[PDB]
RNA sequence: UUUUGUAUAAUGGGUCAGCGACUUAUAUUCUGUAGCAAGGUUAACCGAAUAGGGGAGCCGAAGGGAAACCGAGUCUUAACUGGGCGUUAAGUUGCAGGGUAUAGACCCGAAACCCGGUGAUCUAGCCAUGGGCAGGUUGAAGGUUGGGUAACACUAACUGGAGGACCGAACCGACUAAUGUUGAAAAAUUAGCGGAUGACUUGUGGCUGGGGGUGAAAGGCCAAUCAAACCGGGAGAUAGCUGGUUCUCCCCGAAAGCUAUUUAGGUAGCGCCUCGUGAAUUCAUCUCCGGGGGUAGAGCACUGUUUCGGCAAGGGUACCAACCCGAUGCAAACUGCGAAUACCGGAGAAUGUUAUCACGGGAGACACACGGCGGGUGCUAACGUCCGUCGUGAAGAGGGAAACAACCCAGACCGCCAGCUAAGGUCCCAAAGUCAUGGUUAAGUGGGAAACGAUGUGGGAAGGCCCAGACAGCCAGGAUGUUGGCUUAGAAGCAGCCAUCAUUUAAAGAAAGCGUAAUAGCUCACUGGUCGAGUCGGCCUGCGCGGAAGA
RNA sequence: UGAACUCGCUGUGAAGAUGCAGUGUACCCGCGGCAAGACGGAAAGACCCCGUGAACCUUUACUAUAGCUUGACACUGAACA
RNA sequence: CUUUAAUGUUUGAUGUUCUAACGUUGACCCGUAAUCCGGGUUGCGGACAGUGUCUGGUGGGUAGUUUGACUGGGGCGGUCUCCUCCUAAAGAGUAACGGAGGAGCACGAAGGUUGGCUAAUCCUGGUCGGACAUCAGGAGGUUAGUGCAAUGGCAUAAGCCAGCUUGACUGCGAGCGUGACGGCGCGAGCAGGUGCGAAAGCAGGUCAUAGUGAUCCGGUGGUUCUGAAUGGAAGGGCCAUCGCUCAACGGAUAAAAGGUACUCCGGGGAUAACAGGCUGAUACCGCCCAAGAGUUCAUAUCGACGGCGGUGUUUGGCACCUCGAUGUCGGCUCAUCACAUCCUGGGGCUGAAGUAGGUCCCAAGGGUAUGGCUGUUCGCCAUUUAAAGUGGUACGCGAGCUG
RNA sequence: UGCCUGGCGGCCGUAGCGCGGUGGUCCCACCUGACCCCAUGCCGAACUCAGAAGUGAAACGCCGUAGCGCCGAUGGUAGUGUGGGGUCUCCCCAUGCGAGAGUAGGGAACUGCCAGGCAA
């Protein structure tokens, strides 16, 4: 006995796996170890658009229900990996700097501890010019400069 | 969990003794062989009857098993 | 008005007077009307102009295909004995009317969104400037005096003066109770409670202006309104939702059904409703003829199910049991059999305002309930829910049933002080037999209710004994061992193992009841005499009683 | 406040009867009190449900973006290793 | 030209130095009695920063939306298409969250034709072999088989085997069945060319029902059909075919999950919760045959195995009135009535000696408490009596009051 | 004209089975060899070729036998359409139709065409 309800779940996923593979670009493509139907059907769903485009992905799908896709699923799960990788990056990055904005020694002592040779004068004095062109309503040059000195420490850490 | 409903296929007889018929009418929907064809009667693949050329339906028992056979004449 | 359904105790109304609800324009389809007629017709514009010009323009008479293209033929294919669409009916301009779609297009009733402005004299916060917070209470630091230590600390006094300190006015907060909820006020008043030198309060002036301000940070307040203020516009937003739609008469007059629907109270198609045109003894009733069923019934050839008896594979031979054999059953999911209705076609006398079918315009409706008929479901309970058909009401008043649309008879054109009749009644209220014939009932049954019980009543089949006199009664009898062997404790007939014998005999059994430790004693089985006729145990029962007690 | 010549009981009734059928009682009209009912009056129920109705809030629901942010292009040049 | 080497040209990535662009909310002077602004000198960094367009990523902070339907209140549980049997009342068709089950395949053959052939269950004989393998004989007549769950049919076999082929072909299809419709199915027969068979004749798929998806759009082959001046091409039109668990399967978007007790709006007793009505499984009570208990002895008292009766005092179903408002459990004042009687009163039986008791009939004229436990109705405990009774009245009374 | 035979149809269990008898004058069947035609998942088994030497055992055709199987009335019964009644989850009244099974009985066949042998 198999459940229409689990049938139609599998469906949805497949769906969902054929729609993230053909919105992936063109180096992901290469890299994911397509056939040559299954590629020449995506690269015909990526040229075509509307309704003709949703039934194109429901043909990948139907062919993905009896072609494996433990391959497809491990490539998607590697790309994800290092792409949440690098926003989790930029997200701690700019965290950061908004608590180096907001708070001020606290911060500071963070990005010490993050990364040792970081120049507590150099992000003390980044961190006032921030907070003046805050209060004088002018650009961002000081937040700007402090996130690039982060990202010149974390590049240098890792 | 159970009675789930289907579309009836509307089997049965749909023309009758002393009623005259055309060529290529319907006689009898069956889904089974329940009445033979005879002379001016022909079978189809989806074992319906069907007349050959104009005439009245007639229905008669013949064979050694006494099946139902159904014929046509020109009156 | 709502609905299957209303006085219902579901909806609205106090009334009078006035105002108020399907209009209008653009294009399309059809009907009636007027003309012309294979032609009709003008728009804008000119026009001393509702005339006359203006044929610009539009519609059909020739259509098919997507088109090329072909042509009364075309499209499909190399093309058909082929098939779809054209020919044999005449189109057009105005008027009025029935719809269609656009415009708010029958009307009233919403929340809610955007745009442009107004407010911080109410209210929240901040800023600046002034005032007020009675009175009485113990007092920390510091200083001074005597004792004390080498010196401090410590001790007993004077000065000293801070409490989100204590009691307690004015004042402030509404924390609690009540007053009131159109109020005294669209949140105020009374009586307590809390603070009463502190983040205190207040007069005055300014700022914070609405996807925003403010909030000692409960969605609180922002001019009596705040989970998004007020004023004008979009905007008479939209609304599958509530409600209303106003004068009269006549004819016809259904449904709450099927398919479909982000669909269940909305809406599209068909049946059902109505008007017109064209069509065949077209259709209905009844008689006859030819029909296939698989329902009732019956049965178990077959499929399940069920009891008994036997051979009994297999299984662990007093022991379980398969495949089978004979009988009894059951089945909406079984039919070796099988109908009456139901339906199709043909023939026919007669009736039915063609009651039958095709097309066009407009509908309404798509919530149905009950009884009968065979049911699913539910408990073979439900004024419970769902199926196929007739009727009722919805859409039908009247008469009967006390009142009740689904129970019974019966379809209101109007009037008449007429008769008959259907159901239902005839003692009366309340109209009519206190009618007649042969019976049942002694209970208020009639005038709610069952398993069961019973010398109630009338009869039937009957059954046993009966003037060689029956049943029950009237003065009579039941005498002797049988205090028994037996479990001897006494059962002796009145508790049991036991025979169930025997004399007097018109007649008596080695025994049925009452009670004594057992005794004993009194009746009954049968028997003398009179009267004497009928006497006794059950079944069927229609009609009767109990079981039957609720405010 | 539809209009009232506005009694109780049994049963029915859109199912709790001042108004129906049967029955019993009761002179008509006023005033001081009780309050069983006229499902009293109040708010087009806050409770349950309907609406391809609205508004607020949450996000690993959908669609975009303020903001943040990578790089390229002009402001933006001169000397050389 | 593939492969290299000095000078001379285009420069790019990269480093240093400089300043003339650029900022200076750094300093000094003037317009100026001037913390604005502008102008002149210098220094500070300096082609960095930022600015304008695009682009990669993040981004409920903001703006616009969604979260379907059936459902014995709602959620959960189960289903949304097609096929077989009964319900489905002997034409067709006919519902339920009714009962039993399957399908979204597969076959270049398992299709067409020609020829030939006919199994289950058991008995007998026989090495493994034994009831059930295969061999010979015996009855059999469809119980076998007919690919897929089911139904009917199949002796001419629609079942099995062998020789050849793809008619599983192209262009049509009168005439019918089925649905409101889109649509789906049957179908003799006409033209061309084929397979089997000498032939009459059969073959337009599978013994027959599920194995499938409209429309829009795109992909491939053909077509001068058209291609907006001409000659082409691109783009379009048509014929053949492919692309959807669009499974929410007659399928509204290519694109959407939840709360609001801070909610509102227009309604529904079409639809709920407290109360009314119907109904009476359940609950209470009474009784019948009666095994048996009761020191023997059924009915002094209980009394199984079974059934029959009254009420609505708990648990049950409809929502038939009610959502344009019926204020839903307790306490107090007011109480009313029935007896299925706690006592008082009159009686029967008794395993009733007397007081004191056990059971039943009539009788409602009358009486029928206080405190702790919970909000409690109710019930337990302690104390007195004659008791400290059971029930209906919206589980009486919020048009009486405190919750 | 008929005792017979083989085939072609109607009707198809009154038509088919159990028992005995009956036939080789023609036809039918059995049978011999298969070298050749023909084919066996091996076989003259099945089918086919030339014969009929030999026979009527099996089958085949006919008769008797009722033992089965089968058909089968009449009446009754179940049931049921119509209009009603009742102690109305069931039954009854008037009317129309009418089962299944069983009984009496029938029953072990009839019929048209062609071709051949016998006597007529």
């Amino acid at each position: 006995w198999v459940s229409k309800s689990e049938i139609k779940r599998d469906a949805e996923e497949l769906k969902r796996l054929g729609a993230e593979i053909v919105d992936l670009g063109k180096n992901a493509l290469d890299k994911i170890p397509l056939d040559a139907d299954l590629r020449a059907a995506i690269e015909l769903a990526q040229r075509i658009k509307m309704e003709g485009r949703r039934r194109q992905l429901q043909l990948i799908g139907k062919m993905l229900r009896q072609r494996d896709v433990e391959p497809i699923r491990q490539a998607l799960d590697k790309l994800k990996n290092r792409h949440n990788q690098q926003v989790v990056l930029f997200h701690k990055l700019e965290n950061l700097r908004d608590r180096l904005i907001d708070q001020g020694d606290d911060a500071i002592a963070e990005v010490l501890n993050l990364w040792p040779d970081a120049d507590r004068q150099q992000l003390r004095t980044l961190i006032r010019n921030a907070k003046k062109e805050k209060e004088g309503n002018k650009p961002p040059k000081s937040a700007r400069q402090i996130f690039q000195y982060l990202r010149e420490l974390a590049e240098n850490e890792g | 969990r159970n009675g789930r409903d289907s579309e009836a296929k509307r089997l049965g007889v749909k023309r009758f003794g002393g009623e005259s018929v055309l060529a290529g009418s319907i006689i009898v929907r069956q889904r089974g062989t329940k009445f033979h064809a005879g002379a001016n009667v022909g079978c189809g693949r989806d074992h319906t009857l069907f007349a050959k050329a104009d005439g009245k339906v007639k229905f008669e028992v013949k064979g050694p098993k006494n099946r139902k056979f159904i014929s046509i004449e020109a009156e």
